[PDB]
């Protein structure tokens, strides 16, 4: 389990860039004939506007919900740049044998060429119409043949598409501060990149959400995913101190002899590398994860209690869980301090707002003793925001190791006094445990220095705030770990290479960036349903999909209460520039679309008064309206929710004017008997018997030549009068001039995803690598 | 095992008459194999000669060349 | 046999593609 | 005019030792500025500052200014300072010769005269201590230096 | 306190099925202490709650 989380993480590859290769269109001409007032037809024909792919639902909120998955498929679609030479196509009646940028505009160029029924203006036009190009500045112009809804979108991707100009200082740039003045390092490149080149920047834009606030369960595993991907960077330690000989001046130092190899109970039982690494791996990894760690020691191991001291010095207090570490100083107090002054052993209580220490710094008298217990009561972190991210910092005291000279101070102090109450071999099996630990005291300093300097080097390749807040789980540290490290070390210094901050810098982008894209997916498809009125969506696949994405949970064991939580926050949230563009695009234009499509309509007025049909073109005589002004109005969609068909059947039944809104589908009907019969009044009678309202199809009088019958019209001096008009739109005429635009772009860049694979990196002799105090760590020999 | 079946009737009827250019032959492939195992979780060894685990994620660059030297093998 | 050889020849060469190289690839 | 770059390993000390020699005679123009800065930079940090006892060094990568320029000032010593007056003014001189542009060097180069200057630099260097620094270290970086 | 919408929402189709099948009564809902009496195991409302 724990090796699959590293392998979900590190494939996480970045957000894959978008090109596209030909145009969003919604719109298409199409040829329909044109009838002359009076109704009978020209031999001329027509373009109109028509929409593509016909596909909208019954009703309006299946249409809302077609207007959202067209936001949709435009937000999948939504680039990330374009060069429109690559989909750029020939004009095959171009004058100067020009382009034009899409293979169906030139298909439309070359049809109406050839046509008869077309004027030669356009003719001229296509002639004219060809690419040009501005070299100076790699800026080309194209030619376009779009609807001004499709123009919109087309033009917001060509204005607002995410790239930035690429240098060979903005690679530099990329880098955190701290590495590039770090002296310990030394960068370079073996490329100059040119300004026709381009990069992409990730949305590094910090937590949105809070997470650290009440959604334990995604944080605990976030915070275990981040630990364990910095287990995979900190070094390992190459080099050490023998083992056999260093415990063989345990044992020649304290007379447990001979033997004591394999008897293992005080001072010893886990001195091993195997857990050396693991403290020194787990200190550095907890801080940077900001997880908890608990403590599973022994109390008969003495030295696992004085190498406790060490470590509750280095590391803060509070980042520890609390009952181990109260046991832990509780023990120390019991049998290493308070004896050496006489004291009582101590009278602790459970449940005490102190911990041991602070209760102790008042209690006894020595000036060394208590000072270093000050500063470990007062010993925390240092919140502190440096290049727009927070970052728990060390005390500037600990990093300049210091701090173990008070530490030795107090242990000789209490190597100096007696212990009244205790016989003189416990005593003595004591003062030698510490003082094992001052013979190696420049050496546990340097160790504090180094994991200072690789702490914040690895900080340094943060993006997302690092929070200080306690966690469910734990990792465990056993005490013998850190004795350990504290006993097995020596002249050896390990610093990260570049190429594992590259790594894990790089890492970090890529979730942080991910996390944040997917954030705004979410945001925005939350806010346009909210406002769309959709209120039977169940907001929670789609949080299920924002949780899929990220690839690191369990939604096989996530509950419904988080998701909508995390609905709840992402209410909250500003929708970023693209998706509320596109958004505010769409709110104004999905009627207007929406008044298009020819297999539905927007309402049917009832009117019982024989009113006059209407002299369209594209139709002859129809029973059209395109006001819906005058009589009152019934919307459909509440009539379906609180089904209260009783106002309507009184309606109906009485003969009453009155209209009805909603997307309803109809049926032509070109025949003049179906309108003297009057069969678009004989619709409604369903309504009354069976209630439901859903295979309603009202009726549309297309009259012309080609109904068979029209030639009444013609003979009897007849405008067509009719009942029950119908409340529809008609479609737009293709001004092929007015129509075309030119569209603008860059001339050929090209994209960079990677941004450091330029960049070569080296390491000083790490013997000689320095601190931030210009003086040397892992000096003391 | 079924595999191990398979390996057992698709060398056994071969090792009746080849005896020269069987076990030197596919021995020979495993050298290039373990240049496309990526790594996830490792063990170490000081030079004290102790081992020490590491979470170090290590991909596998194998060259385009050596793939056309295995198929012919 | 051999179609399906020579497709196994060529998934090995589109799977496991590194960063810096398609980098210098696009510059080159 | 084909702008070249460098690709060391600081840990060896002696590549450097002989880039400085390269930057000393070859202009600095002709190579790309960040492998030279970092050269400059590893020589720096490694060589002259531990020998006279300074701090390594906070060099921003994306300054104008190169570190050479900044020991000029920094450096208290005539001998290397003079050294890296001549390589930060060791570049190329735009000349005209029978209608071609030429790109020549400073006289000092076309004979060989500054490496003697180089070389009295690099002596005194050697005759210094590394005050911070180990003696294994030190004594190897002394005598690779009184090699060249 | 995260349930806290869920816990509302719950209450509301309680009551409100409380109430829709009270109008369905005819005989007075009178409050008397019973001597048997249904055991509740507080278990099966943590599991509805």
């Amino acid at each position: 389990p724990k090796e699959s989380i590293l392998k979900k993480l590190e494939d996480i590859k970045p957000e894959q860039v978008k090109k596209q290769t030909k145009l969003f269109r919604i719109f298409e001409p199409r040829q329909l004939p044109v009838y002359r007032a009076n109704g009978e037809k020209e031999l001329r024909n027509r373009w109109y506007w028509k929409l593509k792919r016909d596909t909208l639902p019954d009703g309006d909120y299946d249409v809302r919900e077609y207007f959202l998955n067209l936001y949709d498929q435009v937000l999948t679609e939504m680039p990330d740049y374009l060069l429109l030479k690559d989909m750029a196509v020939e004009n095959k009646n171009s004058r100067d044998a020009g382009k034009v940028v899409d293979s169906e505009t030139a298909a439309i160029c070359d049809a109406i060429f050839q046509d008869e029924e077309t004027e030669g203006v356009v003719r001229r036009f296509i002639a004219e119409m060809r690419q040009r190009v501005q070299a100076d500045r790699n800026v080309v112009n194209y030619p376009s043949i779009l609807h001004p809804i499709d123009h919109a979108f087309n033009e917001y991707f060509l204005q607002h598409q995410l790239v930035e100009p690429l240098n060979n200082d903005i690679i530099f740039n990329y880098i955190p501060e701290r590495i590039r003045n770090d002296v310990n390092y030394i960068l370079n490149m073996d490329r100059n990149l040119p300004s026709t080149a381009r990069y992409i920047r990730p949305n590094l834009l910090q937590d949105r959400l809070n997470l650290h606030d009440n959604f334990e369960s995604l944080w605990d595993t976030i915070t275990t995913s981040n630990y364990i991907l910095a287990r995979s960077v900190v070094p390992d330690l190459k080099e050490l101190v023998s083992t056999e000989a260093q415990i063989q001046k345990m044992s020649q130092d304290l007379q447990l002899e001979a033997l004591t190899i394999q008897s293992e109970t005080q001072f010893l039982t886990g001195i091993n590398s195997q857990a050396a690494n693991d403290c020194f791996k787990t200190l550095i990894a907890a801080m940077l994860s900001q997880r908890t760690m608990s403590l599973d020691f022994v109390t008969t191991n003495y030295m696992s209690l004085i190498s406790g001291m060490w470590l509750l010095t280095v590391v803060p207090n509070d980042m520890f869980i609390r009952e181990s570490l109260v046991a832990c100083q509780l023990a120390i107090i019991n049998t290493i301090i308070y004896p050496a002054f006489g004291m009582q052993r101590m009278h602790y209580r459970n449940g005490d707002p102190q911990t041991p220490f602070q209760i102790a710094e008042q209690q006894i008298q020595n000036f060394q003793v208590a000072n270093w217990l000050h500063f470990v009561n007062n010993n925390q972190f240092r919140q502190v925001v440096i290049d727009g991210v927070l970052n728990q910092v060390l005390n500037d005291n600990i990093r300049n190791g210091h701090v173990v000279n008070q530490l030795m101070e107090a242990l000789m102090q209490l190597s100096r006094q007696q212990f009244p109450t205790m016989p003189v071999d416990y005593k003595r099996s004591i003062q030698r445990g510490i003082l094992l630990l001052s013979n190696r005291l420049g050496q546990l300093v340097d160790l504090t220095r180094l994991l200072a300097y690789n702490y914040e080097t690895l900080m340094a390749c943060i993006t997302m705030n690092m929070q200080h807040v306690q966690t469910l789980t734990t990792e465990k540290l056993q005490l013998t770990s850190v004795t350990s490290l504290c006993m097995l070390i020596g002249n050896a210094t390990v610093i990260p290479s570049p190429q594992t901050l590259f790594h894990y810098y790089n890492v970090n982008v890529n979730f942080h960036s991910n996390y944040n894209e997917r954030i705004n997916d979410a945001v925005a498809i939350i806010t346009a349903a909210n406002r769309l009125n959709l209120y039977q969506k169940k907001m929670k696949s789609i949080v299920e999909d924002f949780l899929k994405r990220l690839q690191i949970f369990d939604i096989s064991r996530v509950p419904d209460d988080q998701m909508y939580r995390l609905r709840d926050r992402l209410r909250l949230l500003p929708v970023e520039i693209r998706r509320l563009d596109i958004f505010n695009l769409i709110l104004m234009n999905m009627e207007q679309i929406e008044r298009a499509s020819d297999k539905i309509a927007q309402g049917v007025i009832i009117a019982y008064r024989d009113m006059q049909l209407e002299r369209d073109e594209m139709y002859g005589y129809v029973n059209i309206a395109r006001n819906l002004d005058g009589f009152q109005q019934i919307n459909l969609e509440e009539l379906m929710r609180t089904g209260d068909y009783a106002q309507i059947t009184n309606m109906l039944l009485n003969n009453q004017p009155v209209a009805l809104v909603g997307a309803l589908p109809f049926i032509t009907d070109s025949s003049v008997i179906s309108l003297v019969a009057k069969l678009d009044a004989t619709v409604f009678a369903q309504i009354v018997k069976l209630r439901k309202v859903d295979t309603l199809k009202p009726i549309l009088y297309k009259i012309n030549s080609d109904s068979n019958d029209f030639y009444l019209v013609a003979n009897y001096d007849w405008v067509p009068t009719s009942t029950t008009k119908v409340y529809k739109q008609i479609p737009q005429q293709f001004d092929f001039r007015a129509s075309m635009h030119m569209l603008t772009s860059n001339l050929t860049f090209t994209v960079y995803s990677d941004l450091l694979a330029f960049v070569s990196a080296d390491t000083v002799e790490p013997i000689n690598a320095v601190a931030f105090d210009n003086m040397r760590i892992m000096n003391e020999l | 095992s079924h595999e191990d079946y398979l390996i057992a009737r698709e060398l056994i009827v071969l090792s009746y008459s080849n005896r020269s250019t069987l076990a030197k032959l596919v021995s020979s492939p495993m050298s290039i194999l373990v240049a496309l195992v990526d790594i996830n979780g490792t063990f170490i060894t000081n030079e004290e000669l102790e081992l020490e685990f590491s979470n170090k994620y290590v991909r596998a660059i194998v060259p385009d060349q050596t793939f056309d030297e295995l198929k012919q093998m | 046999n051999k179609e399906e050889s020579k497709q196994l020849l060529e998934v090995l060469k589109t799977k496991e593609e590194h960063q810096k190289e398609v980098q210098y690839e696009i510059l080159q």
